[PDB]
């Protein structure tokens, strides 16, 4: 399940796409089964806003259209079981 | 585990559905399923366009069903 | 079954609204609620998308379509502080 | 055994010898990347993808006056939840 | 007297065109279908409003999106 | 009846696992190569694990 | 001149092919890859895959100068490819 | 993680924009949640405006939203004394 | 006392016609005769026929199977 | 030396000037090496963001000497071209032409051939919007330039290259340059109009040969 | 693996070993491209793999000959130990750039050192190296495409 890939995440500092268009960077903490993503640092910019600082942010994992993931990972040594 | 709605209030009811894309029905309640599709006897359709298309017997998935207003006193 | 559902499960037979999928909100006294959130609704007003209003004296509403519930502060404090 | 005949055959046709798709999203972003995994849900981590959407100036003008243009955005490493999939499509 | 999994048991292989619910179409021979009924086309050529935009080649076409499917 | 003849009561499986090639996943990963060490090692002559 | 056409995926397709982003044995298919990696995933040239190799083999790695020439190439690799125009415009003030 | 924000002051954001802030007393496996305290915004929401912070306001008091409607969360302020 | 499925039950048999209206697609209908389905509700049906209400057209499709979680209605 | 990026319309234009070679006592041998080191130190000037990586010659023999000089950046591909492309029409626009003539300094004069056209219609289009102007210049001068303002009315600015004009004025001034170039073709080139199909329209407008 | 393994020319070792969790039913010593094979009715458990490299001249560049000859004498023999009789010798030949093994193979072991050989002497860095180092010690390129 591809999902358990992503609780072995914590700590990057990702942006995620919305179904909303609502791009929110920010270092993630937290994901559930269900892709229930808890942020920290959250610099999220609701699509036809500007973007607002917040201190912490809990996407519903439904809500998730796509991550952006940096440079800098590891997944040949991630998506290992 | 997915337990029936709880509709034997509204059996053999005069019933206005409400569907999904701005759309309305009208009918006799004849029986549902625990997805609470309906099975309607008497059904007219009642589109927008303010004309009343009587059909009889018609089944209704659940998913589209917004709500249902017991035009009958139950 | 979890405590927003026992919740509800606590405001049967109270005053309780429902905004819906479409936008309409339904404010009246409940009768019956259950697990997958169907509310069967009394003495109720319909308010569209319009802004009219209606009346009448029963409604039953689909669980998934409703987007939210407006409660009474009855229930605000017994007894889910423990939570 | 059936992983490698069902119709998720082409993303793990494609995830074995590391070819690109093109992927229909379903806000109509077209994702063309090489697919890292997948799953059951199309949960496809992708590498080096182009984001390739339209878009118009939207009244640049104030008489609604324009030509849709073809935009493009990399990203290196992402994770595509797999319900905004729409279709997946092995190469020619 | 034919249940949906034996119709698309029936038409693996020949060419059909199955129509999403956003109103575009796929035209070719379909490979296979899973359970939840996820489609892989091969030779497929994509029908646009009934107007075809392109030859592709093999897609998978997922199962939350198809509208139905039609044997041509 | 032919309701249990079409082998009634509409299905939905959600939770429970589905029949078959549904679950396919598949992974692409290749790990660093970990080679041997023979130059200026200190340690005895054949190699370690 | 191809738009990517709302309602239409070929569209996409014919932009990015314009734009040219494309004993009794048992009796089967080993799909062999033998692929040199770092452990960023990348896909190793045979020159630094035999270098990673080297440096293993030989138990000493580069020095210090060598290791910050070779980062800060990989990220102007990364910062080149994640991408004045705009500010010649805008100096063109006069 | 969210059991390390219970009874605190959320902004949860809906699908449609409908923007909620309240007590966040209690959610469930589906986040459908519980919310005491909380008002509702849909155009203008409060970063020190230069005209007023806070129009575009409605009281509903307690909701039960549904899980299947909502995006996000953030906490606005500390939880207040009752 | 019927059911939904003891409702196609009883129209598949009797193999009359039917028309099927969808999910938010209020324009769009598919007429047709239903040959078989089971308890996802996806329908095969019979020479089946897409009539668009607002001009009234009637593109013919043949045998047709659509998928279950997309209809509203079937009316008879 | 022009220095057409296709994607960016950044035209770096080097002024060559004249006592480079009027008293230079050599032959091509320092030619080809001399606008390759100096294109080559146009790359050496700029960052690694803004360096390229694929360079396409329009004149064959410049590859070759490219290919030396750029063995500092090996990351770079150095490709020819088979469609030749009329930068001469460049120098033939007043502008650029007194621009190159009077400067007595060589200097690394920019450029951005495509004016402000990146904010309203593709990087694709306004490249063969700029080829068709270019190559409609070069069949001829004057009846391009009097084609190139629809109106006596309009004005392009200074700091612009092309006169400012929207979408409709555009598409019916690309469709008068465009047949204007075929019927230039099709008078020299002994062959009507009319028997040509759009790849064809296509690779005469590029500068192929069919 | 002896750090001076690699060019022990007159003894061997072995360099990989297959535990098989299991017993393979193994065949006789088969040379890498003979594809009718018959079973040698012995069953084994560990699995040694040697990799025998040469620098062939022109009169004994065989790599199938040397390594026959090479399995043949190193499993015979005495200043040689081998966890299991059973097991393949793979010599490649670097002046000629040519690979065989010969020892015994288990069920897919065939088509596996096959198709692996091949894309070992087309893709091996160190191999990659020493081509380019022979290649610039001759001073002799390719056209560049």
């Amino acid at each position: 399940k591809l999902v358990r890939f992503l609780m072995k995440l914590s700590h990057e500092t990702v942006t995620i796409e919305l179904k909303n268009g609502t791009q929110v960077h920010g270092t993630i903490t937290g994901v559930d089964v269900s892709m229930n993503t808890h942020l920290k640092a959250v610099k999220m910019t609701l699509k036809n806003r500007e973007p607002v600082q917040l201190e912490t942010l809990s996407i519903r994992g439904n809500n998730i259209r796509y991550f952006i993931l940096p440079d800098s990972l590891p997944l040949d040594t991630l998506l290992v079981d | 585990k997915a337990h029936p709605p709880e509709l034997k209030k509204f059996m053999d009811k005069k019933l206005s559905l409400k569907l999904n894309g701005g759309r309305h029905v009208q009918g006799i309640l004849r029986g549902f399923d625990p997805f609470m599709n309906l099975v309607i006897d008497e059904c007219v359709e009642m589109a927008t366009s303010g004309q009343q298309n009587n059909i009889g017997m018609v089944v209704i998935r659940g998913n589209s069903i917004i709500m249902l207003e017991a035009l009958e006193r139950v | 079954i979890g405590v927003p559902i026992k919740v509800l499960h606590e405001a049967e037979g109270h005053i309780v609204t429902c905004e819906t999928n479409t936008g309409e909100v339904y404010r009246g006294k409940l009768i019956e609620a259950e697990d997958n959130m169907n509310c069967q609704m009394s003495n109720i007003t319909v308010t569209y998308r319009d802004g009219r209003v209606a009346q009448l004296e029963q409604v039953y509403i689909r669980g998934s379509k409703i987007r939210f519930l407006i409660l009474p502060d009855m229930l605000k404090n017994a007894p889910m502080l423990k939570s | 055994e059936e992983f490698n005949t069902g119709p998720l055959s082409v993303l793990t046709q494609s995830v074995k010898n590391n070819t690109q798709v093109l992927i229909n999203c379903r806000n109509n972003k077209k994702l063309l990347g090489r697919v890292k995994a997948f799953d059951r849900h199309c949960n496809m981590v992708l590498e080096n993808v182009k984001e390739m959407w339209t878009e118009v100036p939207k009244s640049g003008k104030g008489k609604k006056k324009s030509k849709p243009v073809n935009k493009d955005r990399y990203i290196s490493k992402m994770f595509l939840r797999g319900d905004s999939v729409i279709v997946v499509l092995r190469n020619p | 007297p034919l249940n949906p999994k034996p119709f698309l048991n029936g038409l693996t292989g020949k060419p059909v065109m199955v129509k999403l619910k956003w109103g575009m179409e796929y035209k070719g021979y379909l490979v296979s279908v899973d359970g939840y009924m996820n489609m892989q086309l091969a030779n497929t050529e994509e029908y646009i409003d009934g107007a075809l935009s392109g030859h592709l080649g093999e897609v998978l076409i997922r199962c939350n999106n198809v509208l139905y499917i039609r044997g041509v | 009846i032919e309701m249990m003849k079409l082998m009634a009561s509409f299905d939905s499986t959600k939770g429970k696992k589905v029949d078959g090639s549904v679950n396919a996943y598949a992974i692409n990963v290749s790990q660093k190569r970990k080679y041997r060490q023979y130059m200026n090692r200190k340690g005895g002559f054949n190699r370690p694990l | 001149e191809e738009p990517i056409v709302n309602r239409g995926l070929a569209a996409a397709l014919l932009l990015c092919q314009n734009k040219g982003l494309l004993k009794e044995k048992d009796g089967y298919k080993p799909d062999v890859k033998i692929e040199y990696v770092d452990e960023t995933g990348r896909k190793l040239t045979p020159k630094e895959a035999f270098r990673q190799l080297s440096h293993r083999f030989h138990g000493k790695g580069s020095g210090k100068m060598k290791t910050e020439r070779r980062m800060k190439k990989l990220d102007e690799e990364a910062l080149l490819k994640k991408m004045l125009g705009t500010v010649a415009l805008l100096q063109e003030q006069k | 993680k969210m059991l390390q924000h219970i009874d605190y002051r959320m902004r949860c954001i809906l699908q449609d924009g409908r923007i909620f802030i309240g007590t966040f007393k209690a959610f469930d496996k589906h986040m459908n949640l519980i919310l005491c305290d909380c008002d509702e915004f849909r155009k203008i929401k409060p970063k020190n405006s230069k005209q007023a912070e806070r129009e575009e306001k409605r009281v509903l008091g307690l909701v039960l939203l549904r899980g299947e409607n909502l995006v996000s969360m953030t906490v606005e302020g500390p939880p207040p004394k009752d | 006392m019927v059911q939904p499925i003891n409702l196609i039950f009883r129209y598949l048999q009797n193999r009359s016609r039917i028309q099927v209206w969808l999910y938010e697609q209020v324009n769009m209908r598919i007429e047709g005769c239903i040959i078989g389905f089971d308890e996802y509700m996806n329908l095969v049906l019979d020479d089946a026929e897409e009539i668009h209400s607002k001009t009234k057209s009637r593109k013919q499709l043949g045998r047709i199977m659509l998928k279950g979680d997309n209809i509203t209605l079937l009316q008879s | 030396i022009f220095i057409f990026n296709p994607r960016t319309g950044q035209l770096f234009l080097k002024i060559i000037h004249t006592s480079v070679w009027a008293g230079q006592k050599r032959l091509g041998q320092l030619a080809k090496w001399k606008t390759a080191e100096e294109v080559a130190a146009l790359i050496r000037s700029l960052p690694v963001e803004e360096q390229p990586k694929q360079i396409i010659v329009t004149r064959k023999g410049m590859l070759d000497p490219l290919e030396v000089h750029l063995l500092d950046f090996p990351n770079i591909v150095i490709k020819g071209s088979e469609l030749q492309l009329p930068f001469q029409a460049c120098l033939k626009v007043e502008k650029f032409g007194d621009l190159i003539l009077k400067a007595t300094e060589p200097q690394m004069v920019l450029f951005n051939l495509y004016d402000d056209w990146l904010k309203t219609i593709s990087s694709y289009t306004a490249f063969s919007r700029l080829i068709l102007i270019l190559r409609a210049l070069h069949v001829n001068n004057d009846r391009a330039k009097v084609i190139l303002k629809p109106d006596k009315t309009t004005i392009t600015e200074p700091h612009h290259i092309w006169p400012t004009l929207t979408d409709e004025e555009w598409i019916k001034v690309e469709v008068q340059l465009k047949d204007l170039i075929l019927a230039d073709y099709g008078k020299k080139n002994n062959v009507n109009v009319a028997s040509l199909t759009q790849s064809e329209i296509r690779d005469i407008i590029l500068g192929m040969e069919i | 693996i002896h750090p001076r393994k690699s060019y022990k020319m007159n003894s061997s070792c072995a360099d990989i070993l297959l535990f098989a969790s299991y017993k393979w039913n193994v065949s006789r010593p088969s040379l890498l491209a003979d594809s009718k094979d018959v079973m040698d009715s012995t069953t084994t458990q560990k699995y040694w793999i040697d990799i025998q490299l040469r620098w062939g001249d022109y009169d004994s560049h065989d790599i199938e000959r040397y390594a026959r000859a090479k399995f043949l004498d190193y499993t015979t023999d005495n200043m040689s130990i081998y966890p299991s009789p059973t097991g393949v010798l793979i010599a490649i030949d670097l002046a000629y750039n040519l690979h065989s093994a010969y020892g015994n193979w288990f069920p897919g072991s065939k088509p596996l050192i096959q198709q692996a050989m091949a894309k070992i002497m087309k893709a091996n860095p160190a191999l990659y190296v020493l081509r380019e180092r022979i290649r610039k010690g001759l001073q002799l390129y390719s056209s560049e495409p």
